[PDB]
């Protein structure tokens, strides 16, 4: 995409995931699932409701035709009100198909700004405790359970209580 | 008494503003009339407190 | 015990907000109002010339030399012209004026 | 935000920099203060005024109705007059409230922009001799004092020379 | 730009590419010069022709005044037919002029991710086997030669298969 989080590494999405728009899944020997981000989601979501709601009542207010008969002497008349009634027709419809088109655009790379700034979130926090694989995944250094996978969840991971154990764990 | 460069028949207008919600028809050197409550351009970026 | 440096952005006690699309009231460090929603209440002069108030008295009344207009009788250049919805002094005795709206029309050259 | 600095890692700004929009502060044991960046600053600053000087300008001609009476056998006359007065005002009305709105959302995801791109500037420059925090700071493998915080300011901060004594200082 | 990669790091662009937008040159013992990326390139033309006959045809049906006569009688018609048509003519130039300038900056910031993209593209594929050298460049901790560099290309570089040789040689 525009910020290249889908149909970039990240290649597809994952069926697996109904509980919201983005999310992870993990491999812990604990055990492993999908489980999708409360806050970025509800955030998204938020967003685009008020987008919806911001274009179909940017039209609340628009031209509406209505009648009109004109004598044969009143023909130029006539035409003056069919070129003014066709031509805000036109222009309110060329307003809602382009307006669609760029909000539509601006959406999808939405999404992705979304996706892309998520995994940034992540690797900013987990970053030298772990492995990018590129494929976006995060390979571990040591091991992180369950309740701090959460952590990662959570937005805080206590990174210098993990740093040592992967310290030395890395290299080879 | 007073003097201005646009007149509405609700009031007179003194303004470097490019527009107006005031009224319709204007007579003068006037701002361009919309039926707008708030028209609010962003100039700097998003306040975040300091935290 | 080291040395580093940050990066960081403005920030102040504006509470000036603006909407946007994807986002409803937000409050941001500076923001210009392009509207101009006030005005003095008051009916001026235009550039020092003062319009012509045509009072109580239609247009058809002034030209036409309706008695009740009479101040009308002689008056100096103006910038504009003032009239009521409804005046209450136009033809006195009672008729019609023939293409009314297309000479008012002509009278705002 | 879309580019994640702001309300991204950075969390926040300093009410400290009155310099400009955006910028830096260091904690030198020689010194510490906010300086903020000239010519990051300088350009934004232009792009916005250009910005509101387009929109603002861009209504300069623009539907301007003035008066009109008909007789009571005009009524259809009449009818067309307002349905196409009103018909414009209705179309700059949208037309400006519009162009605001997505200037607007345009105009933050911008300084976005700018400061992440900043950001990335400054990463590319000093990357591998020093420790990025994740929080939008820089934490050193060696002393950069100042002079040299200004040669980092400047764009050129000499990595070569500065990389040997972090190469060893670094690891541990 | 917007997403930093022009006039951002890459600060300039090769008079010696003609093979299309974007893409690399290289320094192998092997041998070194200009090879622009197919898919990329393809893409980004597609977009932008999609962009042109989106705009250019968004006014097939569009205002067109012919015409009319009045009397001296018709004033008020008159002006009426005028003040309609020259609404509607500031009205399509506004609509115009507008859509050039946004769907221009939307197409240089959209060549700008392009690169950008390309680039995060490349580095999260060879990334520890190589030192990003701050200017949009990779200096190899081991040789890739061409048929590889090719490999990078295609995206497939093979990455564990090289790991070890710059997993020693790198260091030092
Ligand atoms: C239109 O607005 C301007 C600006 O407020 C007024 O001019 C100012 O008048 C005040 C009071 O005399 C002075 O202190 C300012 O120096 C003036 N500024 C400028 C730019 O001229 C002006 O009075 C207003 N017009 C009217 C007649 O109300």
């Amino acid at each position: 995409g525009l910020f290249g989080a889908i149909a970039g590494f990240i290649e597809g999405g994952w069926q697996g995931m109904v509980d919201g728009w983005y999310g992870y899944h993990h491999s812990n020997d604990q055990g492993s699932g999908y489980a999708a981000d409360k806050e970025s989601t509800q955030k998204a979501f938020d967003g685009i409701t008020n987008k919806v709601n911001s274009v179909i009542e940017k039209m609340n207010t628009q031209f509406e035709a209505v009648g009109k008969e004109f004598s044969n002497l009143e023909r130029r008349l006539e035409n003056l009100n069919k070129k003014m009634e066709d031509g805000f027709l036109d222009v309110w419809t060329y307003n809602a198909e382009l307006l669609v088109l760029m909000e539509n655009e601006r959406t999808l790379d939405f999404h992705d700004s979304n996706v892309k700034n998520l995994y940034d979130k992540v690797r900013m926090q987990l970053r030298d405790n772990v492995k990018e694989l590129g494929n976006g995944c995060f390979e571990f250094y040591h091991k992180c359970d369950d309740e701090c996978m959460n952590s990662v969840k959570n937005g805080t991971y206590d990174y210098p209580k993990y740093e040592e154990e992967s310290k030395l764990n890395r290299n080879e | 008494n007073c003097e201005t460069k646009c007149q509405t028949p609700l009031g007179a207008i003194n303004t470097t503003l490019p527009f107006h919600n005031v009224h319709p028809l204007t007579i003068g050197e006037c701002p361009k009339y919309v039926k707008s409550e708030k028209l609010v351009l962003a100039t700097g970026l998003r306040n975040v407190p300091q935290i | 015990p080291g040395d580093q440096i940050c990066i960081g952005y403005h920030a102040n006690n504006s509470t000036e907000k603006v909407d946007t699309i994807l986002e409803r009231n937000v409050t941001v460090t500076h923001a210009k109002d392009i509207l101009e929603k006030t005005h003095n209440g008051k009916l001026c002069k235009l550039n020092g010339i003062p319009p012509l108030e045509l009072g109580d008295c239609s247009i058809a009344g002034w030209l036409l030399g309706n008695p009740e207009c009479d101040r009308l009788l002689s008056v100096p250049e103006w910038s504009y012209i003032m009239e009521k919805e409804n005046p209450r002094d136009g033809l006195c005795y009672p008729g019609s004026f023939n293409d009314y709206e297309e000479l008012k029309h002509l009278l705002s050259s």
